[PDB]
């Protein structure tokens, strides 16, 4: 009762305390008829897609592969590489990985084990027992909200206004 | 048995003494209303938020006709009339004050019919006292009954500004003088 987040509204009843970036926030009632585990997962992999577009972008209006084909910028960057064939090469990777992952989120929501968004990609530790590995959790999931909301004003700012880096 | 405010009136059933502002005054029985979602609760909850809306409503109104308008916003007095000046010039903060206003207001509908529902919530209620003004009671019935009358009056007051401002399409204190 009482939710974290919106003091007035009733806890989501689905969220009590045991997930990573739990505050209770889910005024509209999502994960009352949505698994929370597949939920978890979109929303990890909307942090994890929008951080990379985020710095992407912002890296891309500064620093260009050598080529013609790449000095173009981010906003208009999208209708170059699509006929360059460049983002062909990133859509089939990232549909051969998207496939590995229908698989794994198939086998989460069906027992198994995996925890949402638990690709065990680990080459160094950065998180060695369980108190690290939640406060990683924690920062990667405010980054990737931050990162979302970030890439979101972005594009609409360089949308409006065709500026460089500073979309103002 | 009659209520206080009309004394030819008998006392509306639903209206003991509990809500701030309760003088009877239900000349139409509109307390007893239990349909299409809408009852006392919501009545209140539409109250109160008429209520600060047009205690915002007009206090920005004066504000803007008496001191002026902040740096880099458009003047004329006319604040029916200047609003489409200043969507002429930035759209983008009309356009995020209308989105954040949406969202809150999802929120605030979603908020009423739960607590009317699990009766925890009293109408209005939204828990935003960060400055702890309201902690203690018997201060609590007083600013709520103050916050009711100075509501009711600037919502009076906001519809008139309202009405003037798109008739006579001139200032406030224009058609006061
Ligand atoms: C959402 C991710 C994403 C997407 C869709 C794009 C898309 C694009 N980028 Mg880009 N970029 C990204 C992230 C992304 N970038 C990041 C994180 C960086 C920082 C290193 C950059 C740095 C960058 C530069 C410097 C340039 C581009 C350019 C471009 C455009 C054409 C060439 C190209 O594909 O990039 C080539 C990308 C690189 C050389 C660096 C990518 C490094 C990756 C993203 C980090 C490692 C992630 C890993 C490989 C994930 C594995 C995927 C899995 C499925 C196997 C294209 C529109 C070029 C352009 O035309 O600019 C307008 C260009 O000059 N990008
Ligand atoms: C602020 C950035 C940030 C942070 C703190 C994390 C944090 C985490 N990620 Mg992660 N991730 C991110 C961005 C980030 N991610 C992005 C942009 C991608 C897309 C390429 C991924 C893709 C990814 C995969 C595929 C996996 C993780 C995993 C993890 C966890 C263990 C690995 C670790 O300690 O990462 C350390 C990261 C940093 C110190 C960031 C600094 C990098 C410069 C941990 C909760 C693993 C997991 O789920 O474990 C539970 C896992 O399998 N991440
Ligand atoms: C992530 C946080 C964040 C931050 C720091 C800013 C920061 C800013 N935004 Mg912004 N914005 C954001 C998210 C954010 N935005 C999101 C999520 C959206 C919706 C997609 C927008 C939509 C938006 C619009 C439509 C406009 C801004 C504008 C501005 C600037 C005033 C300022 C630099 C204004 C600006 O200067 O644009 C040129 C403007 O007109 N923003
Ligand atoms: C655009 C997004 C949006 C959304 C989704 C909502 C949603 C809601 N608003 Mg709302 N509101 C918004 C924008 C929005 N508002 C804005 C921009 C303002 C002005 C700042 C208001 C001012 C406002 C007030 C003052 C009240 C609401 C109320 C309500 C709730 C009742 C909805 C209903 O049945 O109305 C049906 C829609 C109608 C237009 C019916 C109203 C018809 C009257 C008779 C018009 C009278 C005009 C005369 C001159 C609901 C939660 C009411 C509430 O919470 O009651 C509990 C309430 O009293 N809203
Ligand atoms: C119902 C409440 C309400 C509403 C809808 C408005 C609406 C408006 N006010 Mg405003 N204002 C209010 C209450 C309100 N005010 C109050 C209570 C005060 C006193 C603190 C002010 C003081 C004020 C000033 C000083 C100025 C405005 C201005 C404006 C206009 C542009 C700013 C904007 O988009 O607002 C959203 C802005 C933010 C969220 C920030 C817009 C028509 C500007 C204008 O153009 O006036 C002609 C201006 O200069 N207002
Ligand atoms: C005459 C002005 C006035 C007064 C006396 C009150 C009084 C009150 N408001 Mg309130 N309010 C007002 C204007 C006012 N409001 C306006 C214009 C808005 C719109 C922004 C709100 C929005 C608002 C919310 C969202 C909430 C309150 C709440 C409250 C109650 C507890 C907070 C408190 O002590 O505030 C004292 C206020 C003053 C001393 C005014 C000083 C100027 C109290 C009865 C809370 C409540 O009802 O809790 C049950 C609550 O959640 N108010
Ligand atoms: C809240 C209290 C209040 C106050 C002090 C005023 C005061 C005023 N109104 Mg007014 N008005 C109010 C509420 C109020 N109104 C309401 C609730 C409405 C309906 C929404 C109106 C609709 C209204 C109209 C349509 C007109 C006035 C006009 C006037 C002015 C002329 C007064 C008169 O007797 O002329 C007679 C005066 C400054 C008139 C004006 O501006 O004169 C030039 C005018 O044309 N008012
Ligand atoms: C606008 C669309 C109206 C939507 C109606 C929703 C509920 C309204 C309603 O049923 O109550 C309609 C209200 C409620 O009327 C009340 O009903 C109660 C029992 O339900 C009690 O009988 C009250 O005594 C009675 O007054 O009556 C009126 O407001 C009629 C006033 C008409 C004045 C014309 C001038
Ligand atoms: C279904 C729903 C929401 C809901 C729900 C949920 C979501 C299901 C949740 C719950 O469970 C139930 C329920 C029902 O709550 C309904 C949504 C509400 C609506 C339908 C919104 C209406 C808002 C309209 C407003 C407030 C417009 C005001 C216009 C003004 C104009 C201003 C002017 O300056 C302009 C522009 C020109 C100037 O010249 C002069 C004037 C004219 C003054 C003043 O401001
Ligand atoms: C800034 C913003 C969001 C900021 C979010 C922040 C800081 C989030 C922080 C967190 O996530 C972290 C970090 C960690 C989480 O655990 C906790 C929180 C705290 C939640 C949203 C802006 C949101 C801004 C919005 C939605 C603006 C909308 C504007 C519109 C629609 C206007 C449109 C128009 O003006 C145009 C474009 C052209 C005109 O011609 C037509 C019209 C229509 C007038």
């Amino acid at each position: 009762e009482k939710s974290k987040a919106v003091p007035f509204l009733p806890r989501p009843a689905a969220l009590d305390g045991s997930v990573v970036g739990d505050v209770g926030f889910d005024p509209v009632g999502f994960t009352s008829w949505l698994p929370l585990s597949y939920l978890q997962e979109a929303e990890i992999k909307h942090c994890r897609i929008a951080m990379l577009a985020t710095l992407g972008w912002i890296v891309a209006d500064f620093v260009h592969l050598p080529g013609a084909v790449h000095e173009v910028s981010s906003l208009a960057a999208h209708d170059v590489a699509v006929k360059s064939g460049a983002l062909a090469q990133i859509l089939i990777w990232t549909s051969i990985a998207e496939a590995i992952s229908v698989i794994a989120i198939s086998q989460m929501l069906e027992g198994s084990g995996r925890q949402p968004g638990d690709f065990k990609f680990d080459p160094l530790n950065f998180a060695k027992d369980e108190k690290s590995l939640k406060k990683m959790q924690l920062s990667e999931l405010k980054n990737g909200r931050l990162a979302m909301l970030a890439f979101s004003g972005i594009v609409t700012q360089a949308a409006l206004t065709g500026h460089a880096f500073p979309y103002m | 048995e009659r209520s206080k405010s009309l004394p030819f009136l008998m006392k509306p059933k639903n209206l003991d003494g509990s809500m701030a502002g309760d003088v009877g005054f239900d000349p139409l029985g509109l307390s007893e209303i239990n349909d299409v979602g809408v009852d006392l609760y919501w009545l209140r909850e539409a109250e109160l938020k008429h209520c600060r809306l047009g205690m915002m409503a007009a206090a920005g109104i004066l504000f803007v006709e008496i001191l002026g308008p902040a740096p880099g916003f458009p003047a004329g007095k006319s604040q029916m009339d200047v609003f489409w000046k200043v969507y002429a010039e930035k759209p983008s903060l009309i356009g995020a004050s209308l989105a954040a206003i949406a969202i809150l207001e999802v929120i605030s509908g979603v908020a009423t019919t739960q607590g009317r529902q699990n009766g925890d919530r009293a109408p209005g209620d939204y828990n935003f006292d960060p400055l702890g003004f309201g902690k203690d009671p018997a201060k609590f019935k007083d600013l709520q009954l103050k916050e009711v009358k100075n509501g009711r009056l600037a919502m009076i007051a906001a519809a008139g500004m309202i009405l003037q401002g798109v008739s006579t399409h001139q200032g406030a204190l224009e058609n006061l003088s």
